[PDB]
């Protein structure tokens, strides 16, 4: 016949991002039973109140840039074509939605919390002898 | 605590809405409607054609209270019972209900309208 | 096998000058070695009284610190393991060390003026420091024992409550009762950097080399690991219901509800352990929030009252109607806890007057008692642990400080055999 | 006065250097005006000012802090060969 | 629009809820209720559609679990009321007490709102390590014990300001 | 503007002290009766209509 | 039968002394019972602590007689040591009382202690 041979990225690509529903992970903090790393109380706030508190997922980003500047001993700035987004549409993002630091984005959304799960999704015990084993 | 007419259960079938389910959609959050008695002695009163409502009026999710009347007239049994706490949240369609309550301060008004229900004197909307 | 975790090794491999930076398990094991029936026990009786903690530096001579409610810091000396510690020097306080203005930022006054709490000695033996509720952590020169550097704590609640070094590096911890948790140079003598997160008072912090601390808030029932640089934090919550308890033992005693958690002492870098007011030593394990082992009560029971004391009326079978029989009845609190960094060993300290020294089972899942030491009775505060000899066979010395009273406050009944004093202890092999 | 943390020590040969993350604390002052560290940074090793090169400091919000990178050079003529020229001008 | 409008923009009561909310809770104008309210109605109306849907329906089990862990924290919704009947009922004065306004004046410090609101935007008051100078702050509950004085502050341990500092030279050079 | 709401709230105070009598403190004082006078026919209460 | 009724759990202890160190924090919490007597003539309490190991228990007993007259409600605590350190006080301090004050911080945390005391009644 004929057969492509072609590697490609985006299967090897993570899409850890993509399922990724944040109210799931809300479940999973409670039900890991360990620690999780709060920072001070002060550290948190942006400019000294305009901006609110801080999302766990902007303590998470702006970590990523800390711990990329401490292993290439350089910044990366006011870049603009970028900036002209991410710095208004994710700041809007916080006075929409995050309240007090933490996020209520999450509840006006249409995408479902089933199509992440969706009885395991893949893998599923389709058949008679997939669900003995299950049981087993 | 919502209290029902008569007018507002015919005005409800009308528009496909449920009263229970159908009133936390206009109002965001829980409440407990009852029919007291004089209104329930209406919609009997109003007679076989109206049955389908008199069906959907007894529900042990809508709550009935007694009253201490000699009459059926439900229309004047609803607003003394509403000056002499002015707790109760009144729904009706009535147009002479909602002038007889529109002047009363402070007791938000219920009516049916369109697709779902909406409030008057409810400072707290949303 | 991955791209960038060769890549993470040979970036890694390059990296250089990581001693304290790098972690340290418990390694060292001589718990089972230890005779605690035979170990001799030595008491001495110093003239002052309410005696709040002692610190002793140990070389990489043998040295003890003593600070009490007469508001003196004390120098003493304890080199030889088989004689009683002996006098060196002292500086007491008093009320010539009142600030002139009692209200500025400025409370520049060279010494105590209210209220001793707690001391530390320096590592590196070249200074040792002391603090309380005078707002005022002073460090001494050891020498000429003279005040080289006193530091205003700049806050109107920052009453001192504990001191805490890193090994062998003079970065001093302090936790304060405003929330605050003041970090410290102390060879260039300037304030490092500030932590916050108790809802309570933080009455304990300990730390070891590394540049982390664990402080306890007293009510909060909270925990907290550190991260001085990141200046991130955890959390570790108690919560054993009693039901939870009872329920359990209802499938064949007393529980008690837990009122605060005051000391803690950190055994090594993954564990440590934290006292309580209702008599628990929990062992706390950093990958689990829960303690990983609860011991309950450890010092036992606190002492029942007599029943012709709480009536006040004539009718005896009345008496012990009043007291309601197991409901009256409180434990001891746990008022001292440390460990000999990296150990297997544990001692706790109360006032039932028995050292109760704990071994670490070698799992590191729980502990175990290994024995008491009774010599001592009433309020104990503070335990420091100073080892000598060669590497595999060491002869310890137990010091703790005795008073009457708690550090805090009074908050206390029926004290009694008690006096203010050194207890010495040398436990062999 | 001032006091410096010193965070991911790594040796590079190649340019025969020592780098370090720079973590500086601000108790009450202002910031550190950098040939303040230079001099600070030098007299912590062997360095004899100018074979140090620091120049990554943003400032910690609010101050009291100011994180940054520091190049600590071996053989001080070394300086003149492998820093950038806009940096031998400061 | 980070707000909306309501539908009865002048009624005799809507107006006098908002003589007393701007009245006790010391607001500026009438804008400052509605981002609130605003804020209230997502919250409130995602919290109805989780009571349509059944019980063990994950989409209730799970954002139920993160909206009422999601409020314990900053302190609007109580702990024991861990139910999600309880966060239809809380109306908008449950967000206005966790204003700096208020937490500083309910907390001390100020012996009035009003007070406390020019405490604020003078940069006096700090939540813990950074001074903070916005008056709807929204404080967390972990966050509530720590509010205090700056220490760069002449209500706390600092310098006093300029109008005791020329005061007390200007009596030096008086006398 | 945090001003005018503020003296309206206080001006809209005084006039709910007029309307109704609205509750004050407690007592704290000693004396027990009331300053302003009894009256014997106002019978300020809701009476149930039938 | 007993005197000290009614005695609060173990659990109940931990929720009651906690309210009691922010309100002693917030000055509403005042502190002794020849202090806390005033605030029940002044009407002014909200609930009553009472500790069941002092001695006698009749030193204290007066506060019920004066609480259900005024309806106050009232607990016993097992400790009055345990009941010093939520009160921040040196000495043990064997009663204590919550003052009414509006402008609370902890209105909402009272109210919950408020209404597992009258559970108890
Ligand atoms: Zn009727």
């Amino acid at each position: 016949t004929h057969f492509e041979d072609r590697f490609d990225a985006r299967e090897h690509k993570d899409r850890s991002n993509k399922s990724r529903m944040q109210a799931m992970e809300e479940y999973i903090r409670e039900s890991s039973d360990q620690p999780d790393w709060s920072a001070s109380i002060g550290a948190d706030i942006v400019n000294h109140g305009r901006g609110g508190i801080k999302s766990l997922r902007d303590t998470e980003k702006e970590r990523r840039v800390t711990s990329f500047e401490e292993d290439n001993f350089t910044r990366l700035n006011i870049t603009n074509k970028a900036e002209k987004r991410k710095q208004k549409q994710r700041e809007r993002n916080a006075r929409m939605n995050v309240i007090g630091g933490e996020d209520f984005g999450i509840f006006s959304s249409k995408r479902k919390l089933e199509d992440s799960t969706s009885r395991r999704g893949a893998k599923k015990t389709r058949s008679a002898w997939d669900r003995a084993q299950r049981r087993l | 605590q919502v209290l029902i007419d008569t007018n507002f259960i015919n005005f409800s079938i009308q528009k496909k809405v449920d009263i229970v389910r159908g009133m936390m959609d206009c109002l965001l959050a829980k409440c407990n409607p009852l029919i007291t008695d004089c209104v329930m002695a209406e919609l009997e009163k109003l007679g076989p054609k109206y049955r389908i409502a008199l069906k959907l009026a007894r529900d042990p999710r809508i709550k009935r209270l007694s009253c201490s009347h000699k009459g059926t007239y439900a229309d004047d049994c609803l607003v003394h019972r509403v000056l002499q706490h002015k707790c109760y949240i009144v729904a009706t369609n009535d147009a002479g209900l909602k002038q007889r309550i529109r002047k009363i301060p402070g007791i938000p008004l219920m009516s049916v309208g369109g697709h779902a229900y909406v409030i008057e004197k409810l400072p707290d909307v949303f | 096998f991955d791209a960038g975790d060769l890549d993470k090794d040979i970036i890694a491999s390059r990296l250089k000058e990581d001693v304290a930076e790098q972690q340290g398990r418990v390694f060292r094991y001589f718990g089972d070695k230890l005779l605690i029936s035979e170990a001799k026990q030595s008491f001495t009786r110093v003239g002052e009284n309410n005696l709040t903690c002692i610190s002793c530096f140990q070389p990489v001579r043998l040295f003890a610190y003593t600070v009490s409610k007469d508001l003196q810091l004390t120098k003493y000396d304890i080199t030889d393991f088989s004689k009683r510690p002996k006098k060196l020097k002292y500086a007491k306080g008093g009320a010539k060390y009142i600030p002139t203005s009692k209200h500025e930022y400025e409370n520049t006054t060279e010494g105590h003026y209210d209220e001793i709490l707690t001391v530390a000695a320096s590592p590196d033996g070249k200074y040792v420091v002391t603090g309380g509720r005078d707002r005022k952590l002073i460090v001494w020169s050891t020498e000429s024992l003279s005040p080289v550097k006193v530091i205003p704590t700049k806050d109107r609640r920052g009453e001192v409550l504990s001191l805490a070094f890193r090994k062998n590096s003079d970065q001093l911890y302090a936790s304060c009762a405003d929330f605050k948790i003041r970090t410290y140079s102390i060879n260039q003598f300037s304030q490092l950097e500030i932590l916050y997160g108790h809802h309570d008072i933080v009455e304990d912090i300990s730390a070891l080399a590394m540049e982390r601390c664990v402080t306890v808030g007293a009510r909060d029932r909270t925990a907290m690991l550190w991260k001085i640089p990141d200046e991130t934090r955890l959390t570790f919550r108690g919560g054993d219901e009693p039901q939870k308890l009872l329920r359990r033992w209802m499938k064949e005693p007393l529980f008690f509800c837990e009122g605060s958690i005051d000391v803690v002492s950190m055994v090594d870098d993954f564990h440590f352990i934290t006292g309580s007011d209702n008599g628990n030593i929990c062992l706390w394990s950093l990958a689990k929030k829960k303690p990983i082992f609860t011991e309950r009560i450890a010092h036992g029971i606190l002492p029942e009252p007599s029943f012709n004391d709480i009536s006040g009326e004539t009718d005896e079978e009345l008496r012990k109607r009043q007291l309601q029989g197991k409901k009256l009845l409180q434990p001891f609190w746990i008022t001292s806890l440390y460990a000999i960094p990296y150990s297997n060993v544990f001692i706790s300290g109360s006032w039932s007057g028995s050292l109760k020294v704990w071994k670490i089972s070698d799992n590191l899942r729980s502990f175990e008692l290994l024995g008491e030491l009774s010599g001592a009775k009433g309020v104990v505060t503070k335990i420091q642990v100073v080892e000598s000899g060669k590497h595999g066979k060491e002869k310890f010395r137990i010091l703790a400080s005795i008073a009457k009273e708690h550090r805090l406050g009074r908050w206390i009944a029926n004290v009694s055999g008690a006096r203010n004093g050194i207890y010495s202890a040398v436990i062999d092999q | 006065a001032v006091t410096i943390r010193t965070r991911k020590v790594i040796s590079n040969p190649l340019l025969a250097r020592k780098q370090f993350v720079v973590d500086v604390l601000h108790p009450n002052r202002a910031n550190v005006s950098k040939d303040e560290l230079r001099e600070k940074l030098a007299e912590v090793y062997k360095a004899e000012k100018d074979a140090v090169s620091v120049f990554g400091f943003r400032t910690q919000f609010g101050g009291g802090k100011s994180v940054g990178f520091g190049l600590v050079y071996n053989s001080v003529a070394e300086a003149k060969k492998f820093e950038p020229t806009y940096r031998l001008v400061r | 629009k980070t707000y909306s409008t309501p539908k009865r923009p002048y009624e005799s009561s809507r107006l006098d809820a908002e003589l007393k909310l701007a009245g006790e809770f010391g607001l500026k104008n009438k804008k400052e209720i509605y981002r609130i309210s605003f804020q209230l109605s997502k919250i409130r109306r995602a919290a109805r559609d989780l009571l349509t849907r059944d019980e063990k329906d994950p989409k209730r089990l799970f954002e139920g679990n993160a909206l009422i862990r999601r409020l314990v924290r900053v302190g609007v919704l109580s702990e024991d009321k861990k139910k999600l009947d309880y966060v239809l009922a809380l109306k908008v004065e449950d967000f206005l007490e966790r204003r700096l306004q208020t937490q500083v004046y309910k907390l001390g410090l100020a012996k009035s709102v009003h007070h406390a609101r020019v405490l604020i935007t003078q940069r006096h008051i700090a939540v813990g390590k950074q001074i903070v100078n916005i008056p709807s702050f929204m404080v967390r509950l972990d966050s509530e014990k720590h509010i205090d004085f700056a220490p760069t502050s002449p209500f706390g341990g600092a310098r006093p300001g300029r109008v005791a500092r020329r005061n007390a030279a200007r009596k030096a050079e008086a006398s | 503007s945090r001003v005018k709401k503020r003296k309206k709230y206080q001006k809209a105070q005084k006039k709910l002290k007029s309307v109704r009598a609205v509750y004050s403190g407690g007592q704290s004082g000693v004396y027990e009766g009331e300053k302003t006078g009894i009256k014997k026919g106002l019978t300020r209460s809701v009476k149930f209509k039938n | 039968n007993p005197k000290a009724f009614p005695l609060a759990d173990a659990a109940l202890t931990q929720q009651i002394l906690d309210v009691v160190q922010q309100a002693a924090n917030l000055r509403q919490l005042k502190k002794g019972a020849n202090e806390a007597t005033k605030t029940l003539n002044r009407g002014i309490s909200e609930f009553i602590i009472m500790a069941a190991d002092c001695e006698p228990i009749e030193i204290l007993l007066h506060l019920p007689l004066l609480c259900e007259d005024k309806n106050v409600p009232y607990v016993f605590v097992p400790s009055r040591v345990a009941l010093g350190r939520a009160c921040g006080v040196s000495r043990p301090v064997i009663a204590a009382s919550i003052t009414t004050n509006d402008a609370s911080a902890i209105k909402t945390q009272i109210y919950a202690v408020k209404d597992k005391i009258e559970t108890l009644l």
